[PDB]
RNA sequence: GAUGUCGGCUCAUCACAUCCUGGGGCUGAAGUAGGUCCCAAGGGUAUGGCUGUUCGCCAUUUAAAGUGGUACGCGAGCUGGGUUUAGAACGUCGUGAGACAGUUCGGUCCCUAUCUGCCGUGGGCGCUGGAGAACUGAGGGGGGCUGCUCCUAGUACGAGAGGACCGGAGUGGACGCAUCACUGGUGUUCGGGUUGUCAUGCCAAUGGCACUGCCCGGUAGCUAAAUGCGGAAGAGAUAAGUGCUGAAAGCAUCUAAGCACGAAACUUGCCCCGAGAUGAGUUCUCCCUGACCCUUUAAGGGUCCUGAAGGAACGUUGAAGACGACGACGUUGAUAGGCCGGGUGUGUAAGCGCAGCGAUGCGUUGAGCUAACCGGUACUAAUGAACCGUGAGGCUUAACCU
RNA sequence: UUCCUUGUCGGGUAAGUUCCGACCUGCACGAAUGGCGUAAUGAUGGCCAGGCUGUCUCCACCCGAGACUCAGUGAAAUUG
RNA sequence: CAGGUGGUCAGGUAGAGAAUACCAAGGCGCUUGAGAGAACUCGGGUGAAGGAACUAGGCAAAAUGGUGCCGUAACUUCGG
RNA sequence: GAGGACCGAACCGACUAAUGUUGAAAAAUUAGCGGAUGACUUGUGGCUGGGGGUGAAAGGCCAAUCAAACCGGGAGAUAG
């Protein structure tokens, strides 16, 4: 089945009448706005491209904002896409909201998660540190050996070392759905799910058991 | 976030009696054993108090036995039945960590009186 | 100039005795 | 978070008064015992006429930890000190008739029924 | 990291730009005027405006919190005299900074912050 | 660590191909003294968008 | 005219002669548990006492604590305990200087990385008019571990003792990913207590310095010991093995023709990168519809007019960031600061009054102050511009319309 | 000072090639190149315990000086 | 040029003091700066539960720390 | 009011660790460390000269040089 595009509001908590409190990442699912279908006759694939949120005139471009007249409807804050199983069938204009969510049990929810910079080996890789005293020499974090001698002679592809850390996509799945709130856009979920608040989340029916 | 605020106003209990640090509670917490439910009380001096709306939480600190017990409870959670002060104590700080070195006499705190 | 402290050193210079 | 080299108080009356943990039982890499852990103990001091000697190796279920233990709504129950009842080596029932100070409810399991009846509190 | 933290720490340590802000808020209420580094003159937005809102209100008590703040009298009497008489019915936004070139000896960008009514 | 080989100057002039200074594009003229500045910045003689600001 | 040594640390990577987990044949295999051989390299594969030790012995665990290669992997990555300089002593040898893989106590470990490699992150050009998005997935990488309890069932098996396969459910250990609602750590940008001294004319109240002077609390952010999730199921083709039918060879025979099963290994399924995939792909939308001259007549050059979609630059900045890059905003405006309202933290300010001889207490009073938080608000700064980017986009052939 | 050798027995430890007490089979102790004791002393060697702790399990955060960017000045070993 | 270099002078408050902290008279801010707020290195601060499990070895850190009074063992060369 | 007595600054040293190692420095800096009325320490001047001096003895020191100083000469020593 197909997903929807929210937005991390933060995280809460939900008491229930047994004493359990299950902590809850509130989303924000506006209603998506199906903006284009793809099929296999023209592009070879089944697709819908759907929309989200408001966007000031003034910043939409003129190849983004006729692209929306065609489809006629309202520009957003950006485009998505989800691929169509089998049996599924969409139209232009149409809208699509969170009571999709109604019946689904679990969800995998992807997003972009915290940008951490440039992190070190131990951060990044759990490299263990050497001693701090007993006579180390200015390696207290660095991360030890890389290779092996003449043999082979050249350090491998994939070799464990310090970059970029964070900031890239990231899917978390198998997330039960606590409440789904059609009155209010909302969707809670159990458990923390990747990103700042306020960043984009995509929501989808869980693809294993 | 007006609508974390909002979903959390739902939750709080209306009923939380007003306590301070230093004040002797004693709290009733529904204990499951097997089948049936019940009450059972917990009873110590208020050492600290976070206040964060429905994520407030107070602390307890009992000596029971011979062996100093401190429980953290939630305010909101449906565990906690009810919250009565026995005694209002007459501390100047905010939390009363120090009470956990001092025993006997030295642990005594005096009470407001007003 | 005197050589490097490192050229000087027993135990850098002699290490397979 | 009990681990191997921790000096542990006994909660029972079979003559032991300090004993050290030597091995923190049930797995591979394992770090830490909890309340309701069964671990490998060794006796350090002991009374002069008890059941047990100074110097044996026995087992022991801890039953109080300063770290404590977290109930499922968010609470937690921490103590002053780190107390365990010594175990039979073979049948891992207890070897006392008597426990001091209370216990938590996380020893509510079959294995440990003897231990819940005769404690003075479960908290 | 540094997510969502203020304040900048100008290559000084924390006793030694405590001072060094005292000095240039005093320098700003007493000639109406300064030429500084951008960087500094932006971080004495929150230094100084806070001073000027503290001054709409005069008493004995908020002259003694000016004081243990500027630790000048001759600062403290224009404050509350002067310039949150003239600002009172102003919300905020007491001063203006005006980029102006690079410091001739180390290209340092430069800016000018007054008071808005100058 | 130190070269084994001399690098020509070919290594040393590919190298330098990102060294190069970009010239300023946008110079601003003012709307009453007509003349030139940086933008955002305030002219030499004390005005910016109009308005003397600086009677230097 | 120098290729640094044993062991430890850190980080590994391969082989399979397999330690565990997986699939099987035989058993002197009743069951449980084994013995032996064949297949299988996906993952996993101890902590301590002694000792410089590798090893080994011991203690206690684990599903198991594999065997080897890699300059007995790894000192321009760390150490320097042993060995192996100069000091000194013992035993022994020598007349002696001295000697001893005999012992003992002490003993300087340099390098700012040009190249290849690797980990990250940009600029240029290309992709054949230019530009803005969303994709396809060639191809590459990540992950793959397992215990115990309960049901089946005290069933099958066994004289008893003991005690299952197959299948299902729950809960852990180690590892990984994300997160900060909770429990906490930090919190030299917030509040308070307090010691010595100096100053603000003095009292009162404050400030500087003493490691943040010393301490006690603690907001945001970051974070683990906190708490969510994961390893799969399934499919395809097989290994050892098991077959069905079936001749050669009237029979027998898994094989020769033909057909079916069969494992964590392989190809997928799950997650992530990915059109510089030069084989440079697809879809949608947006923009440009002027003249003239010249030569060497051609994908030619120049002049005037024009400057589009869009981009960049600049400015206010960000949960983004070493710098680039990326994201939002620029008055038709909540982008940042201030301000206003709250929250949070600290813990009852100063002034004044009252009681006391005085320290001090009480009242006004849960007061005052309050960082990075939350909801708002154009007060201040985000300027009219200018800059780059053009003017309908080659040839050949085919198919349609003329 | 003992090669065999981590001799053997006892003590201390859950576990002690080190340490202490003993035995004597002294490879290869021994009497002023002194033997055996010894109170006090030692930046002396070995071993044990209490207190204490980021040494460690297993690291996290914070404050400064560099590293990074900008303007000025401006080296070195090495090199067919 | 973070080194070396004999003699004389010798204020206040606390203090035993020429130690130490803050000051006087007096003299200086050390002849590159401006930003940012990555890894890593250096110099420090704090740390849940544990507490030498680290290691060749408690290395390094942490802890103890003053004055007055009470009290203080074996051993001894009679002083300790 | 004794003492190669005790604790401890100046002063004399140099036990441990970290930094630095094309250094700030051809031996230092930081934090701790030892002696501190004596076989102490220091200023100025003097004397001992190279197979020689001096040495509480390390083959140590004798001008950043020491199992035989430095300068000049034999001297273009000799070099299978
Ligand atoms: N390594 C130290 C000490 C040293 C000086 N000269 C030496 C000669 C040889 C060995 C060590 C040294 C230094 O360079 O300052
Ligand atoms: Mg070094
Ligand atoms: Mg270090
Ligand atoms: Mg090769
Ligand atoms: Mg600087
Ligand atoms: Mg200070
Ligand atoms: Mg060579
Ligand atoms: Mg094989
Ligand atoms: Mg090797
Ligand atoms: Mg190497
Ligand atoms: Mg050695
Ligand atoms: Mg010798
Ligand atoms: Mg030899
Ligand atoms: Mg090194
Ligand atoms: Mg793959
Ligand atoms: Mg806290
Ligand atoms: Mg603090
Ligand atoms: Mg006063
Ligand atoms: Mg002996
Ligand atoms: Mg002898
Ligand atoms: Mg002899
Ligand atoms: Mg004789
Ligand atoms: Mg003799
Ligand atoms: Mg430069
Ligand atoms: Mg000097
Ligand atoms: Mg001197
Ligand atoms: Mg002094
Ligand atoms: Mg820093
Ligand atoms: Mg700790
Ligand atoms: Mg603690
Ligand atoms: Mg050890
Ligand atoms: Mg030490
Ligand atoms: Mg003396
Ligand atoms: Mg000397
Ligand atoms: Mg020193
Ligand atoms: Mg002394
Ligand atoms: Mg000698
Ligand atoms: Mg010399
Ligand atoms: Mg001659
Ligand atoms: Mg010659």
């Amino acid at each position: 089945m197909i997903g929807l595009v929210g937005k991390k509001v933060g995280m809460t908590r939900i008491f229930t009448e047994d004493g359990v409190s299950i902590p809850v990442t509130v989303i924000e699912v506006e209603a998506n706005r199906v903006t284009q279908v793809k099929d296999l006759a023209n592009d070879g694939y089944r697709a819908i491209q759907v929309t989200t949120g408001a966007k000031k005139a003034n910043r939409v471009t003129k190849p983004e904002a006729g692209h929306f007249a065609k489809a006629g409807v309202e520009a957003g804050r950006g485009l998505w896409e989800f691929r169509l199983a089998e049996g599924e069938e969409f139209t232009v204009g149409q809208s699509i909201s969170v009571e999709l969510f109604a019946d689904v049990k679990k969800v995998d929810v992807t997003g972009t998660s915290k940008g951490k910079g440039f992190a070190g080996t131990v951060k990044r890789w759990n490299f263990r540190t050497q001693d701090a005293t007993h006579g180390n020499s200015l390696s207290h974090r660095v991360p030890g050996s890389i290779g092996q001698n003449q043999t082979p002679g050249k350090v491998f592809k994939g070799k464990k070392m310090a970059g970029q850390m964070g900031n890239e996509r990231v899917t978390v799945q198998s997330l039960d759905v606590v409440r789904v709130d059609a009155e209010r856009n909302l969707l809670l979920v159990k458990g923390a799910v990747p990103g700042a608040t306020g960043s984009d989340l995509i929501v989808k029916p869980a693809v294993k058991a | 976030s007006n609508i974390i605020k909002q979903l959390e106003q739902e939750q709080m209990k209306q009923d939380v009696p007003s306590f301070r640090p230093g004040d002797t509670v004693e709290v009733k917490v529904w204990v499951v054993e097997g089948s049936k439910k019940r009450l059972q009380a917990f009873e110590g001096v208020v050492i600290a108090i976070r206040n964060r709306g429905l994520h407030s939480a107070f602390t307890v600190r009992k000596i029971s036995n011979g062996e100093g017990v401190e429980r953290v409870f939630q305010t909101h959670s449906p565990v906690v039945d009810s919250i009565s002060v026995k005694r209002r104590g007459a501390v100047r700080k905010a939390k009363l960590y120090y009470l956990r070195e001092r025993t006997g006499k030295a642990a005594r705190i005096k009470e407001r009186l007003n | 100039v005197t050589s490097k402290w490192f050229n000087i050193d027993n135990k850098i210079v002699d290490h397979r005795p | 978070m009990i681990q191997e080299q921790t000096m542990l108080n006994v909660a029972d009356n079979s003559g032991a008064r300090r004993v050290m943990c030597i091995k923190v039982l049930g797995g591979s890499h394992r770090r830490y015992a909890g309340v309701g852990d069964i671990i490998k103990i060794t006796i350090k001091e002991a009374i002069p006429r008890g059941k047990v000697k100074k110097g044996d190796v026995l087992k022991a279920v801890v039953v109080r930890t300063k770290k404590g233990v977290r109930r499922p709504d968010g609470s937690v129950i921490r103590f002053d000190g780190n107390a365990c009842v010594l175990l039979n080596n073979n049948s891992e029932q207890p070897i006392g008739t008597r426990i001091f100070g209370p216990v938590t409810r996380e020893l509510r399991s079959e294995k440990f029924m003897k231990i819940i009846s005769l404690a003075p509190e479960v908290l | 990291m540094r997510h969502r933290k203020s304040g900048r720490q100008l290559n000084r340590n924390s006793s030694h730009r405590q001072a060094m802000f005292r000095n240039m808020a005093g320098s700003l209420v007493r000639h109406e005027i300064i030429k500084t580094t951008l960087p500094k003159a932006k971080e004495l937005r929150r230094v100084v405006e806070p001073l000027i809102t503290l001054a709409k209100t005069d008493s004995v008590a908020n002259r003694r919190l000016a004081f243990a703040r500027t630790r000048d009298n001759e600062i403290v009497a224009k404050l509350f005299n002067e310039l949150g008489p003239r600002f009172a019915s102003r919300a905020g936004g007491y001063t203006r900074i005006l980029k102006c070139g690079f410091r001739a000896g180390d290209n340092a960008p430069m800016a000018y912050i007054e008071l808005v009514d100058r | 660590a130190v070269q084994q080989n001399k690098p020509t100057r070919s290594k040393r002039g590919m190298r330098r191909s990102h060294d190069a200074l970009t010239a300023v594009t946008s110079l601003s003229v003012d709307k009453t003294s007509g003349e030139k500045h940086l933008r955002h910045h305030i002219t030499a003689d004390g005005y910016y968008r109009g308005r003397k600001v600086i009677a230097k």
